[PDB]
Parts: C-alpha cells; sequence; structure tokens
C-alpha cells in the first residue's frame, strides 16, 4: 500500500519540528501497529468514542492486556490548510516534549501509516470530563473538583514560564481536562498554541481564535496575545467546575446567558449563597464555603477589563494551593 | 601537525606487531626499522614544524613525507585483516624507505640540537572571568562623576551588536542608583530606526503615544523637569543620523548637573567625531599592566590559585603582556599555553623569543592577535595538535556536543591507550586537556558537572580554518582534503570519492536538519577507508536499510552512529563479516523493530549505546560475550527464554556506564536479581522505567543491588511509591552525584538515610519534575554532610526547601 | 470605487481635514438607510459592521453595501463587536446599534481603537468637557456635541436592555 510513503513523509516532518523545538532529544516515544490501533479502536465508532472536538476525536482502545487513550485527526478537515497542519505538528511535538510532566498526559507514542498520525497516550480510567464534570453513567465530589483546579493552575504555569521560550495555548475548557483513575487531572491537547519569541511578552497573532465564550474580549478587539490570554479564560474555567453551568447557558429564549455578567451582578444582588452549583448542596459546607466564596472572588478578580489588576498564572496558582488551608 | 600522524603511526606499529601471526616475511622485520628512524626523526620535528613557518622550502617535501607515513599507516592496517597472502607489501616497504631519507638528509642543521601529555588529568576551569563581569565598580565610578563633568556620555564603542548589551542590566537594577535617583530610560535602537522608537520610546514609559508626530514638540515635551537632580539616558546603534540630529538632542537637554547618556555601539561615531565627556573611552578589551596580569596569571599558573611563587618568571610574563599589550583571548591562549612547563627559565625566555620573532614581523592591529595564538597552537603535545582542528569543520558558533567529537576521535584513532585505562576516561581527559589549554571552552554543565557542548572563537576558527587550508584537511572546494564535513546543503554539488577521505561527520547549528538525497549515500560506500561515519541530524527520503545495504565491502569502520534519523526501520542484513566497528550508537532514534543477531559476533567494540528507544525487540541473546564493552547503556532486558537477560551480563567486567529499562515483569528474572554486585570498574548506572503498569515490577526490582562502587546514580522514572530500598550508605558508599527525573513516588523508607554511622558522602542532587515529595531540608543537610549543589525546579509540597520556589522555578543552591 | 471607505478618509494620513458638521448628516443617511434594511423586512441582522463596510458616494452618501460555530473569531476583529456578542454570539440589534455608536465616536472623534487605553476605555471617562478632538479648529461649534456625546453614551450601554432602537436614535439626532 501506500502506508509506507505515509510513514515516511509524515516521520520526516515529524523529526523535522522535533529537532526544531528541542534539539532532537525526545521522550522514548514507542511505535504502534495499524492492526494493533485498529483492533485497538475497532473501526473507529461505537461507545468507545469519547470526546469530539474541531480536529480530533479522543477514543477508547484496547491493545493486548492493556486499555489505552487514542487521539486521532480529521482527515477532511486539515488537509486544505497550511497553518493547520503547521498547527497539528506542533500539537505533537509540543505534547510529546510535554511529557515530562505528572500533570500533563503522558504520551506513549504514534501510528504513521495514516494521512495524520494518530496517536496514543496513557490510559486515564475516567472519561473525557464535559463540561461539568464526569461522563460516564453516573456527580463527583467538591475536594476533587479543588484538586482539578488546582492542578490545571500548575500546568498552565508551566506552560507559561518554564522555558526560555514561552508558549501560549489560548483555551482552558472543561472540554479537554481528561481524569485517571488515581483522581488527577491531566490536561491535554496542547493543540491551539504558539511559541512567542525571546524575551518579548506580546506578539501579533494574526487570527483570533479560540472557543467562543472563553475570548478575554480585550484580546479579541485588540488581535494580540499576551501572558494574561489565559488567565483570563482559566478563570471561566474555574468557574464552569464550580457552578455546574455551561458558557453557552439558556433559558427557553435565545441563550443570553453571559456567564461573567450573571456571577457578577449575583456579587451584589445574590450575595453569594447562590453559585455553588446547587446539587451539589448536600455538602457538609462547613467551612469550605468559605473557600468557594474565595475561588470565586478570586475568579472575578482575574477576569476584569484592565489587565494589570490581573494576577499572573504563578499568583492564581499560588493561592490556589494556599487555600487548601481548611486542613 | 605531523608529530601527530607519525605519531600515531609510531603507537599503531608498536601494537600491531605483537601480533605473532607471521614470522617468515621480511617486512615484519621491516617495521622495527621504520620505527627506530622515526623515533629519530621524533628528535627533531617539532622544529622541523615551527622552522615550516616563514619557510617556502621545507612544506615542499614534509606534506609528502606526512602522506607516506598515512599511506604507510593504510597498507599496514590492510595487513592486519589480511588473512593469506599478504606478501605484496615489501617492496612498496623498500621504496619508500629509499623515499623517506633525501627528506631526513638535508635537514641535518635546521635544528642540530611519548603520545602521553601529561597535564590534561587536572581540569582547572578557568573561565572564572569568562563571564566579563569585573567591570561594574568602575562603570558605577563613571555613573559617579556625572556632575564632577557636564554632560557625560558613555560611549561602549568598538566591539558592539554581538551581545554585550547585559553588561548595563546590572546598572539597570543595582542597589546606590535606586533609592535617591529617580529612574532611567531604555531604548531598544538596532540598526533599524523606523523614525518612531527614536525619541519617542523614552518618553512612552510615561504614556506617550504612537501619533503621527514631528521631532520638536517630543523634542521640547521630554526633557525639562531636570534642574539639578542625576538621571540616566542610553542609546544603542549610532550612525550619521541620530548623530547630525541628536546634536540639538543631547544639547536641548539642561546641563549644570552631569546627565548621563550610555551608547552600545559597533560603530565609533560618538566617542571621537564630537568628542563630549569620552575621556572614558579606554573599553575593558585593553588593560593595564596591573589590571591584565593579575588574570593573566589566575589562567596560567591556577595551580596555586595564580601566584607566581618563582618571581624569576614573573618578568618573562611581564615582558610578554607588556608585548601583546592587553587584549584578552590573546592573553587567555598564552595563558592556556603557559600551564604546562613552568620549569625553569630558559625554556620561558626560548617560548619568549618565539612570541618576539613573530610580532618582529607582523606590524598590524589584527595580525599580532592572529599569529600570537599559532605560536601556542604548535607548541602543544603532539598527540592532540591535530585532533583541535577537526572543529574547523564546522560553522562559525555552532554548539558543538562531546558525543560527536569526542566518538569521531576515537573512532580514527587519534587517542591511544594500552594499560587498562580504555576508552572515555582518555578521550575526555584529552578533551579536558584541550580546554585546559583555552582553545575549546565550556557552554553548558550538568547537575554533575559533566561536559557537553562546547563552542570556540571566531579568531580561532579563522586560524584553524587557515591551517586546514594550508595542510589539505578541510573545505572541499578543492577535493585534496582529509576528512569531511556536512551541514545544511552544502554538498549538492555532491562532492566524489577521494581516496584520501579519512572519515565524516555532520554538523549543525543546533535547530536544523541538512537534507540529503538517495545519490551520496551510494557516494558514501563508493569509498574505502572511512573510519568515521555519522550523518546524526539528517533526514532522508529512503530507508537505511536499502540504501546502507553495501557496506560490508567496506571492512575498515571504527565508528557509525545513526542518532536522530527517521528512516532507519531495520539494521542493514549486511552487518555479518566486519569485525572493528568500535563503537556504535543510534542515541534517540524511535522506530527500530529488531536489533540485528549477528552483531554479537565481533569480540572488539566498545560503546553501544540504545537510548531512550521505546519501539526494539530489546536485544539478542548472547550480548555477555563480548570483553570490551565499557559502556552500553539502553539495555532492555528481554523475556524469559528469549533475547539477552541480565545474568549473562555477569560474564562482563569493563563497563563504566550502562543504562536499562524496566516495563513488563518478565524484563527482570528472580534468580536474576543479585547479578550485578562484583561488577569492578562500573561507574554509573541509568534507569529509565517508563512504561510501567505492571505494579509488581515495584515489588520485585528493589534487591537489584549495584556495585558499592559507583559514581552517577540515575532513576529517572520509576513507577513506585516509595524508595526502592536499596539506596543506602549501608549499599554503596562511594556515590558521588544522584538524580531522580519524573517521578509519581511519595516517601523514602527510614534506611534511606541510615544515619547512625553511614552517611551518603554525594555531592550533587537532582529532585527535578515529580509532584508528589514530602521532605525536610534540614534532613537533608543532616543526613547528607557533603553538597556541592542541589537543584530541583518542578516539584510541590517541598516549601522547607532553600530555593526561592521549589515549585516552579529552580534555584540551583550551590554551597559557598 | 466611488470614494473609499470612510477609513479612506477619516483614518487616512497626512491631515485630510475633511467637511464641517456634514458627517453627522452621513450618518443619519446611512442610518436611515439601515433602518428599514434591518428593521422593516422581515429580519436582518447587518453582522459586518464597520467603517471599512461603511462607504462614501457622490455626494458623501453612505449606503452601506454588500453585508455553525467557529473557532476563529470573524465578526468584529476589533472593539466594534459587543460585550454581549463575546458572551452569547446571538447577532442581535444591539450589537448593530452598539458598533453604531461606536461609528458615531469615529466620526466625532477621529479616533480607532488601536493599541501603541481603548475607544470606549477612554471616551467613556472623558465626559461641557468636550475638549476631546482637535483635528478640526472649529470642532465645539456645532452646539449639539455634547447631546449628540449623550446620544452615544445612550447608545454604548453594557446591558443590551435599555437599548436604543435604530428607529428611534435618528429623530433624536436631527
Amino acid at each position: 500500500d501506500k502506508a509506507k510513503r505515509w510513514f515516511l513523509d509524515n516521520g520526516s516532518i515529524f523529526l523535522r519540528e522535533l529537532v526544531a523545538d528541542c534539539n532532537g532529544k525526545s521522550i522514548p516515544i514507542r511505535s504502534f501497529s495499524p492492526e494493533q490501533i485498529l483492533k485497538a479502536t475497532n473501526n473507529f465508532d461505537s461507545s468507545c468514542f469519547v470526546s469530539q472536538d474541531v480536529y480530533y476525536k479522543w477514543y477508547r482502545g484496547e491493545i493486548e492486556d492493556r486499555s489505552y487513550m487514542i487521539k486521532r485527526f480529521s482527515e477532511d478537515e486539515i488537509t486544505g490548510k497550511r497553518h493547520r497542519v503547521k498547527e497539528v505538528y506542533n500539537d505533537i511535538v509540543l505534547s510529546a516534549r510535554m511529557s515530562n510532566h505528572s500533570n500533563f498526559l503522558q504520551l506513549l507514542g504514534c501510528c504513521l501509516e495514516f494521512p495524520f498520525p494518530v496517536l496514543v497516550f496513557e490510559f486515564a480510567e475516567h472519561g473525557a470530563m464535559n463540561q461539568r464534570g464526569g461522563v460516564i453513567v453516573n456527580l463527583l465530589p467538591w475536594s476533587v473538583r479543588l484538586k482539578i483546579g488546582k492542578e490545571i493552575a500548575n500546568a498552565v504555569t508551566y506552560l507559561h514560564t518554564a522555558f526560555p521560550k514561552i508558549i501560549i495555548h489560548r483555551d482552558v475548557k472543561p472540554m479537554h481536562v481528561f481524569l485517571d483513575k488515581n483522581w488527577t487531572a491531566k490536561l491535554s491537547d496542547l493543540s491551539f498554541s504558539i511559541s512567542l519569541p525571546e524575551g518579548k511578552s506580546r506578539i501579533e497573532a494574526e487570527w483570533v481564535l479560540g472557543t467562543f465564550g472563553y475570548i478575554d474580549p480585550l484580546y479579541h478587539k485588540t488581535c494580540f496575545v499576551t501572558e494574561y490570554t489565559d488567565v483570563y479564560s482559566f478563570g471561566i474555567c474555574l468557574l464552569v467546575i464550580i457552578t455546574g453551568k455551561p458558557a453557552i447557558m439558556t433559558i427557553s429564549d435565545g441563550d443570553l446567558q453571559g456567564i461573567l455578567s450573571l456571577v457578577r451582578e449575583l456579587c451584589e444582588n445574590g450575595k453569594l449563597d447562590e453559585v455553588i452549583d446547587p446539587r451539589l448542596m448536600k455538602d457538609i459546607t462547613s467551612g469550605q464555603r468559605l473557600q468557594v466564596e474565595a475561588c470565586v472572588v478570586l475568579a472575578l478578580r482575574c477576569c476584569k477589563e484592565r489587565d494589570e489588576d490581573r494576577p499572573k498564572m504563578i499568583q492564581v496558582a499560588k493561592e490556589l494551593k494556599q487555600i487548601e488551608a481548611s486542613l | 601537525m605531523v608529530d601527530a600522524v607519525v605519531t600515531v603511526f609510531l603507537e599503531k606499529t608498536l601494537n600491531i606487531l605483537e601480533e605473532k601471526g607471521r614470522t617468515v616475511s621480511d617486512y615484519r622485520k621491516q617495521l622495527e626499522d621504520l620505527q627506530s628512524e622515526l623515533k629519530y626523526m621524533q628528535s627533531f620535528l617539532k622544529d622541523a614544524e615551527r622552522q615550516k613557518r616563514t619557510n617556502e622550502t621545507l612544506r615542499t617535501l614534509v606534506a609528502d613525507l606526512r602522506e607516506l607515513v598515512y599511506e604507510a599507516e593504510d597498507i599496514l592496517v590492510d595487513c592486519q585483516l589480511a588473512d593469506g597472502d599478504d606478501g605484496n607489501e615489501q617492496r612498496s616497504s623498500n621504496a619508500w624507505l629509499s623515499r623517506l631519507h633525501p627528506a631526513r638528509v638535508p635537514l641535518q642543521y635546521k635544528k642540530s640540537k611519548n603520545g602521553t601529555d601529561r597535564w590534561s588529568s587536572p581540569v582547572y576551569d578557568h573561565t572564572q572571568v569568562v563571564g566579563l563581569e569585573g567591570d561594574k565598580r568602575k562603570i558605577k565610578e563613571w555613573l559617579f562623576r556625572s556632575n564632577d563633568s557636564q554632560l557625560l556620555i558613555m560611549a561602549f564603542v568598538g566591539m558592539g551588536g554581538l551581545g554585550k548589551t547585559t553588561i548595563a542590566q546590572e546598572v539597570f537594577n543595582d542597589k546606590e542608583i535606586e533609592h535617591r535617583f529617580e529612574r532611567r530610560i531604555w531604548v531598544s535602537v538596532s540598526q533599524t530606526f523606523t523614525e518612531e522608537q527614536i525619541m519617542r520610546s523614552i518618553l512612552r514609559n510615561l504614556g506617550d503615544a504612537s501619533v503621527g508626530d514631528d521631532i520638536g514638540t517630543l523634542l521640547r515635551k521630554i526633557q525639562q523637569y531636570l534642574l539639578g537632580k542625576r538621571y540616566l539616558i542610553v542609546m544603542d546603534d549610532v550612525w550619521d543620523k541620530n548623530l547630525s540630529w541628536w546634536d540639538k538632542i543631547y544639547q536641548g537637554l539642561p546641563r549644570g548637573q552631569g546627565g548621563s547618556v550610555i551608547v552600545t555601539t559597533r560603530s565609533e561615531s560618538v566617542a571621537k567625531r564630537v568628542q563630549a565627556r569620552d575621556d572614558k573611552t579606554h573599553r575593558p578589551e585593553l588593560l593595564s599592566p596591573d589590571n591584565s596580569w593579575l588574570l593573566f596569571c589566575n589562567v596560567a599558573f591556577a595551580a596555586n590559585d595564580g601566584t607566581c611563587e618563582r618571581p624569576e618568571l614573573e618578568d618573562v610574563g611581564k615582558e610578554i603582556v607588556t608585548k601583546c599589550k592587553g587584549l584578552p583571548l590573546t592573553i587567555k591562549a598564552v595563558g592556556g599555553l603557559l600551564l604546562c612547563k613552568d620549569h625553569v627559565y630558559h625554556e620561558w625566555r626560548r617560548i619568549a623569543e618565539h612570541f618576539q620573532d613573530e610580532l618582529r614581523g607582523n606590524t598590524s592591529e589584527t595580525d599580532n592577535v592572529m599569529s600570537s595564538l599559532q605560536l601556542s597552537y604548535d607548541e602543544l603535545p603532539s598527540h592532540l595538535k591535530s585532533c583541535i582542528l577537526t572543529l574547523s569543520l564546522y560553522p562559525e558558533d555552532c554548539v558543538i556536543p562531546k558525543q560527536q567529537l569526542v566518538h569521531g576521535w576515537i573512532g580514527e584513532g587519534f587517542v591511544m591507550w594500552r594499560n587498562g585505562r580504555s576508552a572515555t576516561e582518555s578521550g575526555e581527559d584529552c578533551f579536558s586537556g584541550l580546554t585546559n589549554r583555552c582553545l575549546i571552552e565550556v557552554v553548558d554543565k550538568t547537575y554533575s558537572g559533566t561536559i557537553i557542548t562546547c563552542k570556540i572563537h571566531d579568531m580561532v576558527r579563522d586560524l584553524v580554518i587557515d591551517i586546514a587550508k594550508k595542510d589539505s584537511f578541510s573545505n572541499p572546494e578543492g577535493l585534496n582534503c582529509r576528512h569531511l564535513g556536512i551541514s545544511g546543503n552544502f554538498d549538492e554539488k555532491q562532492i566524489k570519492v577521494n581516496h584520501k577521505l579519512r572519515g565524516v561527520v555532520s554538523t549543525t547549528k543546533t535547530g536544523e536538519v541538512n537534507k540529503l538525497n538517495s545519490d551520496l549515500a551510494k557516494k558514501f560506500t563508493d569509498c574505502k577507508y572511512l573510519r568515521v561515519l555519522d550523518i546524526s541530524k539528517s533526514i532522508f527520503d529512503a530507508p537505511l536499510s536499502e540504501i546502507l545495504d553495501e557496506i560490508a565491502s567496506l571492512q575498515h569502520l571504527a565508528c557509525l552512529s545513526l542518532s536522530n534519523t527517521h528512516p532507519l526501520i531495520q539494521f542493514p542484513r549486511s552487518m555479518e563479516d566486519l569485525h572493528n566497528l568500535q563503537i556504535l550508537d543510534a542515541s534517540y532514534c524511535q522506530n527500530l523493530k529488531q536489533l540485528q543477531p549477528c552483531i554479537v559476533l565481533f569480540k572488539k567494540l566498545l560503546v553501544l549505546d540504545m537510548t531512550n528507544c521505546g519501539s526494539l525487540e530489546c536485544f539478542p541473546k548472547g550480548i555477555g560475550s563480548l570483553v570490551k564493552l565499557e559502556v552500553l547503556l539502553g539495555f532492555k532486558p528481554a523475556r524469559s527464554n528469549n533475547g539477552c537477560k541480565l545474568s549473562e551480563v555477569k560474564n562482563l567486567t569493563n563497563l563504566r556506564k550502562l543504562g536499562l529499562s524496566l516495563t513488563r515483569g518478565d524484563q527482570i528474572e528472580e534468580e536474576e536479581l543479585d547479578s550485578l554486585i562484583n561488577l569492578s570498574k562500573l561507574m554509573s548506572i541509568s534507569i529509565n522505567c517508563y512504561d510501567s503498569y505492571g505494579d509488581d515490577l515495584i515489588t520485585k526490582i528493589d534487591a537489584l543491588t549495584p556495585p558499592h562502587q559507583l559514581h552517577e546514580l540515575s532513576l529517572q522514572f520509576y513507577p513506585g511509591k516509595s524508595s526502592p530500598s536499596w539506596l543506602s550508605p549501608h549499599k554503596l558508599p562511594m556515590l558521588r552525584y544522584m538524580s531522580i527525573c519524573s517521578g509519581n513516588l511519595v516517601k523514602m523508607q527510614e534506611p534511606f538515610w541510615g544515619n547512625e554511622n553511614t552517611h551518603w558522602r554525594i555531592e550533587g542532587l537532582m529532585l527535578s519534575s515529580l509532584s508528589d515529595l514530602d521532605m525536610d531540608w534540614e534532613v537533608l543537610q543532616q543526613s547528607m554532610p557533603y553538597l556541592r549543589t542541589v537543584t530541583a525546579n518542578w516539584c510541590p509540597e517541598l516549601e522547607s526547601f532553600a530555593i526561592e520556589d521549589v515549585g516552579f522555578r529552580g534555584g540551583v543552591w550551590m554551597k559557598t | 470605487m466611488p470614494k473609499g471607505s470612510l477609513e479612506n478618509h477619516l483614518f487616512r494620513r497626512g491631515a485630510q481635514p475633511l467637511t464641517w458638521a456634514i458627517r453627522m448628516k452621513v450618518a443619519v443617511g446611512a442610518a436611515k438607510g439601515l433602518t428599514f434594511l434591518h428593521e422593516a423586512k422581515s429580519q436582518v441582522i447587518y453582522r459586518d459592521f464597520k467603517a471599512a463596510n461603511i462607504l462614501l458616494d457622490a455626494d458623501f452618501n453612505a449606503k452601506l453595501s454588500d453585508f455553525t460555530h467557529v473557532s476563529t473569531k470573524v465578526i468584529g476583529t476589533h472593539g466594534y463587536a459587543a460585550p454581549e456578542y463575546v458572551a452569547t454570539g446571538r447577532l442581535t440589534a444591539k450589537s448593530d446599534v452598539y458598533s453604531f455608536g461606536v461609528v458615531l465616536l469615529e466620526l466625532i472623534s477621529g479616533r480607532r481603537a488601536m493599541d501603541n487605553y481603548s475607544l470606549v476605555d477612554w471616551a467613556t471617562p472623558y465626559l461641557l468637557f468636550r475638549i476631546m478632538d482637535t483635528k478640526l479648529g472649529g470642532q465645539y461649534p456645532q452646539k449639539g456635541a455634547f447631546t449628540a456625546a449623550n446620544l452615544a453614551l445612550q447608545c454604548l450601554n453594557p446591558d443590551a436592555k435599555l437599548r436604543p432602537k435604530m428607529s428611534e436614535v435618528l429623530v433624536t439626532l436631527e
């Protein structure tokens, strides 16, 4: 077949971008077979599907005595766009370089005989987080929500600071944060990032982009990306978790429910005993209602329209760790 | 440079004369009376080499002597693998015996008056002023003399556009001018000016906008509120414009108080062409006779901390430094040259005259620096005198890795060994001597302090380019060269097979890949004697198994290494009948579906490195059958009745570094758990437990005891939650370095510390990116009394540590 | 190509001193067209409101011409768009009158929303106090400037429920 030239060409450009990012000093990627991955996925459509997005579909699968999380890419939606293929190889190589953390989804390799490199990861047990919580047939407690918060926070700080040249991926949603057996929040699909060059912390992103609702409208109206373009949208990645209300919220009429506007008006109207995802309210609410108040005031502080009032990712992760002190 | 080829020839004959296999042969008598008069030649070939300078009559024939030595070496290595009628060499040996002596006799008065260097063993790290920060006090003194002058202009002219701009950021954030002082501006004006970031940038730190506006109103807007107050200005990259326009800017700002502008350029249009408060244009490249000579002693002596314990030598040191008049890397090069001898005054005066006569006829500003270091070059020991000049085969400031050129050296034989100290203890030794002589400098270290990448300077790389030009060494624009090196799209002329061609090395500026077609792959095996071969950072449009299937005809290989190369699905099937191949390395190469069995059927190789290769059939069977394996890392112990094992490595003794991955249950075997207690000189092990699901693995690896002697322990993924219950002072006394990369572990059991009478006695520690650790720093001190430093960069729940944010940013924390 | 856009005249380099108080009448003609283009029909939302989407005819007439989840934002690439449009995405007439308010701010001010802090963030603080523009020397004496600015502040509301309709904003301008 033409699987061999698939493998040769995409391995060529994969190695080129691999060494261009990190000097050819990779992490031990292993290779899988087409037969192995097709017997894992059972020809790509079943209940083994978990999550949809624009480019990629997150499946379950099973190689010999070992289940896995699998990600393919859309063949039809990518191949006519040079910026999209330059994007998707940045995705796979930056995730492959990103395996050196225990809060990111560890990469385990990729198969290359396809139009695009479908790739395996570490098997998280529970499925993809939806826009509220778990997706398998069941609700999840409160302390695990706080753990999800702090681990999302320090993972994004790693993305912000861990290098000479810093990278920004423009969208943190609860549709991405996968979740294991031992209830850790392994973020994944570092897949809309740009690497802005050395020293300067402000560059003109020529495409404003990424998951409407979490846009930070100052960036949307000024068309350049900053440090703070993630520290906004992490806030309404936290608010979504702690109220359980999706971003495109409707009440019987034309979805006109701005989440920030509702919580900001309810801050001085309902006085904070209304924002706590009410089906959770069989919680004991002993002192953790105060830490609920602390994280909602952190979220509304980190999302206002004057960016220099916003803390950085390091500050929000540090005090998000600090509000563990109810123990 | 022929002192290198005669020395490697003499050691090669000394090693090959003890074969004792062919006796009725006059060439086995001829080697002794090659060796004897070669020893006689080695009396005076150093003076012959330095007399080749400025005398054309010596280089007309000594190059033919050199290629004669080269072809004699090639035919004697041809005599090694003969296995038959090797009698067609004796008349040729008689021929060049008759050819040698008419070069021997005319050299009878040109002097008329041991490949082991001795100083390569102590490495001294003479970058103590490299990283120039010794100018802060005098720059601060220049800041303090603003009001004593009228309007200070601090022109750092001369060198510029090279990266010196970090000499002023410590002035930007010092202590004295941040309390009683107002603030200081910053500009970023490169060779582009754009008429928008010149004079508006010094105001836009207060809120000036980018509106279409003339020069005049902002010039009367900025510089007004400065009645008797100290202030700082900066400028960068001046030319004629913003010098015939800046004259109303800097005289448009007020006076009577000082006012210090600092200009940092490569051009010199401000320090001299207007000459206004440029009485401090005395740049630290030039120094006083007691600003330069003390650091010259710090470089050259460096053993009693840069002192003249014989003050007789102070006079010749003073006369040398006043002849080179204090230009920095010249005194650095002659300092690194003057490490070795330090014995007696007459050789110092001899090399002082060697400095004197070459500077007697140069007469320029930049030929002095060039020819000052060439006399440092030819006064090396002989064996490394050609290994220094291989890194002329590189671009201008690429950051060269050690595991390319050291492997190339030990491949084609520039390093020699006879007695125990085999491979890396010699190669790193001669490289460390070369960096003692200040030719090659470190760029990056590790936690442990081993060296990785090293760079050169421009005004020595042009010199060694010239030495390569005048000795038929490289630059194949002109075919007759020694050995080739390829970088990005440069042999698209397809530089053909010459027979000289000792080897080839890929080179790369850390961030590119030289693509290459399939035709030059055939042009590789078109050659015959290609001792070193490495095509590292390159990609091909054809797999290597079908394009490197013409290699078994060669047989004169010591070095191949195919690291970071994608179309290498299978190692070549024709790797049966070749026997030397001293090193092999496919480092970080990900797609190797099998490792061929027949590679175990030769008993000579030294380095076997298959590191971080996940997809693998993980070894053949009989890998304990070799004896001379000293670093073999990336082991992957195989399955039960499959491949290699762990017990069968017990047949080895020679190891220094190994590395192994542990995934399933059946890599290790329960009776093989004690297979590595009695290894003698094994020095530094490695473990990367990356894909580790099976929970029995932590339960059953925990009694794999190492040898008690070891130097660098590095286990790096390690899926267990506790320590492996053998890391202890009770089990291993003389470790020095320890590193734990990304793991999930929780805590360590108490025999890890074991501090009744038993302590770790290690020196460097790394705990890099591991999220579930909980220890105390004072417990670490009171359990380990010796630490140079301990680095850690991504590890929360560890705020007991001393570095300022242990979760996020790595403080190194050396011990003072 | 009748005259180019308004940005060809309002934001052009050099100086380009265009007119006296007739660009307000150009805006009245633009909104007068827009009212029956987008309200008197079945339903039409303009979706692309922009200074470069407002043109000039030969008598300086602003006839508007030539106008499902997308992750790349195209609608309103700058401060023309709306804070409620950033949240919901539902194209209404409030977004159209909001962009109408900011183009009123452009035609009375002569500034855009770029950084060297933006248009609303400077003008809505700057509130008597009609000393914002200096491109024309006779910028003040049209005398309807403060009531026109109050009309623009009424159009630029953060909430969508005190929304001024495009019909009722016309007769308050004349």
